[PDB]
């Protein structure tokens, strides 16, 4: 309200200053229809993403508020999108009033509209699947985002509290420094998509660092999806919670039958 | 050349003057009939 | 019912053309597809365009043309 | 008859002169927008599109309220403006109908094109969308059409 | 480009340059260690010549020992 | 609704109708003005608002970014100019064996630097240590107290720059090497021998310097160039600029040392005429001064 | 070319650029048939391309 629906979305990107459409030259030629780079080896092909939401700075109305859009922008996320306030996608965090709207929605495809899978990737990457309503990120690569930054297992963690609790509301943060990685969990499946393209290629560097100026040199960490939790301290939870989903359920679905008769 | 790709209508074309055709000298008695539309792009085109 | 197909500036063709000129884009891809699949066509078109060459007379001679 | 100068091209009538300055600044602006400016956006490519469609119809537009509205140029000068190539024969044509003149585009009437067979949007007034804008309880969903942008050819709009 | 895949080690490890550079030749030396070392466990009798293969690896271990040390 | 409450309504929408709404480089501008070539461009690197041009005709003219003011008070070509940031000083340099001052307020010469042996060709501020850095045809580096002379490499200098940290003064010249200087000790601290004369120099607004030749320009801490027999300048937004001598204005990044466009300019109302002398981008815009007598602004 | 004619089929009712016009992909214009060839060398090269 007072930080969202005051204002209007700003535009993030001049479209000038948008990147280049062919990637970095990674091979001899350029393949034309397959937008690549052909001949030789393939190197690396990944790079920190020199754009990033401030979400209590970018977001505001737009367009598609007004239109009754029910998917959010997938560049607002990015911290790319040029349209501003005159793009057709929604420029917030998700809340429990857009998620309701998304209810019937949610369900085969993600916040930003993007279909989900029958199954997942083979690195638990992309978009998901509709199989399972994962609410967990994998937080992954965590060396090449701080560029190589020691600093301390826990410290590790208290940046990454910071970042994703300004993209949703969270169920639960676990850092495991033997693994160096993070599981992220949130209240609701839509800020996990919409956490996840924030936060791909991103950096947890937080400018008070001397390396802010070389936060474009290193690798970008992962987001992806994350796999069930296997110690049963985790796995009594989730069959707790799948029973307290069920007897909600057969609830709303004896009242069916009570309609029904 | 073939390294050199096909030059674009308008930047390089459409400016210029075009050139004069290959019109014969044509009489003025003889051919008085036929002089002011023999060499017409499509002859005599509007002519009910 | 039925009309007479629209008659469309000249500037309006020369900008697609000149836009497909270096296409990279995400968006072109169906475009990408569609430069194939007029691949069959193109010896019409070729027909269409050497029968219709001017005739040493005439300086310039303006064609009807049909784009996609 | 072509748009180029050439031999058989007939020269000019007698008040051309005085509306040649404002031609050939319509002409100047539609050699910039053909430029490509190349953009990565189908938003931004279409949009290019649209200021094209917008020079055009300026142009016989103006063209249109000279010869009819003002009467300020001779019917041979008019002819030759449409011989060659100035101003649109058809979509002034359709301007002078008593519905279409405001109208956007040839492409806009057509019934045919579209997946209905019915006009484009910006052909329907303003004041009926905000009607199914105060019927459905949702601010109106419409801001430009597809193939030129118009907001509203709508003669009452 | 230029792969790193063609050249050599190259031999000094001092007169290797700047660090973005180095760190795909020290990956150039893992992929050996990694190939040969699946060589190492092999029933295929000749021994012979895994001894010379265990030098070889003695060998390619120490230069990865020296890559890291120019880091 | 009602004709005349429709007739209100349809001017609400801001354009006439029917659009009316509900609800690489090229050139900008080109000034004439200077009566012969002009050899140096710098400008005001607080607010921006004009620039300061050398000339072929001796003067100076103040260009806004209209034609403010002249100075003269050079008797020969003006090589080199060089606006002072901590102070409103300029520092101008000719080939009258003088490195003149200028105070910006009264516009009036406050000092004159002596003992230079011939033609003086650069001056360069030093940021901090209100310092002049001077170099020429003498062969040597003068390090003017606002005291030093470094043995120079062999022949005429032709860029030289200042820095705050090490290596204060990177030095180019026509015997094709590049030096970089360590004043305190007063001798070589790195030789550049890679040039195959280097005409040209500028600083990365990266703690890196860009180098130039006749056909390779390279940088320090490689460019992609045919035969572009030879200024430079350094845009904050990493875009390297190279001016030519046959007119090319070949633009290219820093960071892929990629060219993406390269320009020709327009000579005047000779072809020999049109290079372009030197260049400079504001503190999104570039000020290229040519030998056809002209400043264009490039967008 | 005399002794063999071939006669033309009375049931082809869908010539190509009739039927291709149709549709609402295609569009018609009028321009100089340099233009015209000039275009299609572009796109001749690309679609090959
Ligand atoms: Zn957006
Ligand atoms: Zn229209
Ligand atoms: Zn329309
Ligand atoms: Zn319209």
């Amino acid at each position: 309200m007072t930080s969202w629906r005051d204002k209007s979305a700003k535009v993030q990107v001049k479209e000038s200053e948008l990147p280049s459409s062919i990637p970095a030259q990674t091979g001899l030629t350029f393949n034309i229809w397959y937008n690549k780079w052909s001949q030789g080896f393939a190197g690396n092909t990944r790079f920190v993403s020199p754009f990033a939401l401030q979400p209590q700075l970018h977001s505001g109305k737009t367009r598609g508020d007004n239109d009754g859009q029910l998917f959010f922008c997938l560049f607002f996320a990015k911290g790319m999108c040029c349209l501003g306030p005159k793009c057709e996608y929604l420029h917030h965090i998700p809340d429990e009033e857009d998620i309701g709207k998304l209810a019937l929605r949610t369900e085969v495809l993600d916040c930003f509209g993007r279909e989900k899978f029958a199954d997942y990737r083979e690195d638990m990457g992309g978009i998901g699947s509709f199989r399972k309503k994962n609410k967990t990120l994998y937080v992954g690569g965590i060396d090449g985002a701080l560029n190589s930054k020691h600093l301390k297992p826990a410290q590790i963690e208290s940046r990454i509290r910071f970042v994703f609790s300004r993209l949703g509301d969270i169920d639960r943060i676990r850092y495991v420094e033997s693994k160096n990685c993070g599981f992220v969990k949130f209240k609701y499946q839509a800020n996990a998509e919409f956490a996840k393209e924030a936060m791909s290629n991103q950096t947890l560097l937080l400018p008070s660092d001397k390396e802010w100026d070389d936060r474009r040199e290193g690798t970008g960490l992962l987001v992806k999806w994350a796999n069930e939790d296997p110690d049963p301290a985790a796995q009594k939870r989730l069959q707790e919670e799948l029973k307290l989903e069920s007897l909600n359920m057969m609830v709303h679905l004896i009242n069916n039958n009570t309609n029904s008769a | 050349d073939d390294d050199e790709p096909p030059l674009s209508y308008e930047q390089h074309i459409e400016n210029i003057e075009p050139l004069d055709p290959i019109n014969l000298p044509l009489d003025s008695q003889d051919d008085e009939y036929v002089k002011d539309w023999l060499y017409d792009s499509r002859p005599l085109e509007e002519d009910s | 019912l039925y009309t007479p197909k629209a008659e469309m500036p000249p500037e309006h063709l020369r900008k697609i053309i000149n836009t497909h000129s270096d296409m990279a884009s995400k968006m072109y891809n169906t475009d990408k597809k569609a430069f194939l699949g007029a691949l069959k066509y193109l010896p019409h078109a070729i027909l269409k365009l050497l029968e219709n060459m001017p005739h040493p007379w005439e300086q310039a001679k303006e064609v009807k043309v049909l784009y996609h | 008859m072509p748009r180029i100068k050439t031999r058989r091209s007939k020269p000019a009538p007698d008040g051309f002169e005085k509306i040649k300055p404002t031609l050939t600044d319509f002409e100047i602006q539609l050699r910039d927008a053909q430029k490509d400016k190349s953009s990565k956006l189908a938003a931004k490519s279409n949009e290019q599109l649209w200021e094209i469609m917008q020079l055009h119809h300026q142009r016989s537009r103006y063209i249109y309220t000279l010869y009819y509205k003002r009467k300020a140029i001779s019917k041979d000068l008019y002819d030759w403006l449409i011989k060659e190539k100035y101003a649109d024969k058809l979509l002034i044509a359709k301007w002078r109908k008593t519905g279409y003149e405001k109208l956007c585009c040839l492409r806009c009437i057509q019934k045919n094109e579209t997946n209905n067979g019915s006009t484009c949007i910006c052909r329907v007034p303003r004041a009926q969308l905000e009607e199914e804008a105060r019927k459905k309880g949702t601010q109106v969903s419409f801001h430009q059409c597809v193939h030129c942008g118009c907001r509203g050819c709508a003669s009452t709009d | 480009y230029k792969d790193y895949s063609r050249y050599q080690r190259p031999r000094n490890v001092s007169k290797v340059k700047s660090i973005k550079e180095a760190n795909e030749w020290k990956r150039q030396v893992s992929k050996e260690i990694k190939q040969k070392s699946t060589r190492i466990y092999d029933p295929s009798l000749n021994e012979m010549q895994i001894a010379e293969l265990n030098d070889e690896l003695n060998n390619l271990f120490k230069e990865w020992k020296r890559w890291q040390w120019h880091i | 609704f009602t004709k005349s409450e429709l007739k209100r309504r349809r001017k609400t929408r801001k354009g006439d109708g029917p659009w009316g709404s509900w609800s690489p480089k090229k050139v900008i501008r080109n000034y004439p003005g200077h009566p012969e070539g002009t050899t140096a461009l710098k400008f005001l690197p607080k607010t921006g608002h004009l620039i300061l041009s050398g000339g072929n005709d001796h003067t100076i003219k103040i260009w806004d970014f209209e034609c403010l003011r002249d100075f003269q008070g050079h008797n020969k070509p003006i090589k080199a100019l060089r606006f002072t940031e901590d102070c409103q000083s300029f520092l101008s340099s000719s080939f009258d064996r003088s490195v003149k001052i200028w105070d910006t307020e009264t516009g009036k010469v406050k000092t004159r630097l002596h003992l230079n042996s011939t033609p003086a060709d650069v001056e360069s501020r030093p940021t901090n240590p209100h310092e002049f850095i001077v170099g020429l045809s003498n062969s040597k580096i003068l390090h003017y107290d606002d005291v030093q002379t470094y043995d120079h490499h062999l022949s005429s200098i032709l860029a030289l720059k200042y820095f705050p940290d090490g290596s204060k003064f990177i030095s180019s010249s026509e015997d094709k090497t590049v030096r970089i200087w360590e004043n305190q000790i007063n001798v070589p601290i790195k030789q550049i021998s890679d040039t195959a004369s280097m005409p040209f120099l500028n600083v990365h607004p990266n703690y890196f310097c860009a180098q130039s030749m006749d056909n390779r320009i390279y940088s320090f801490s490689k460019y992609k160039r045919h035969p572009k027999k030879i200024h430079s300048s350094a845009g904050y937004g990493i875009s390297l600029a190279f001016s030519g001598d046959g007119r090319y204005i070949c633009s290219g990044d820093s960071k892929s040392r990629l060219f993406t466009w390269d320009w020709n300019t327009s000579r005047l109302l000779i072809p020999g005429n049109k290079p372009i002398t030197q260049v400079d981008w504001h503190p999104s815009k570039v000020i290229c001064s040519g030998a056809a007598g002209k400043i264009y602004v490039c967008d | 070319n005399e002794l063999h004619p071939t006669l033309p089929t009375n049931h082809n009712k869908t010539k190509l650029l009739k039927s291709l016009k149709n549709t609402k992909y295609f569009q018609q214009t009028t321009i100089d048939w340099v233009e015209a060839g000039l275009q299609l060398c572009r796109q001749g090269h690309n679609m090959l391309n």
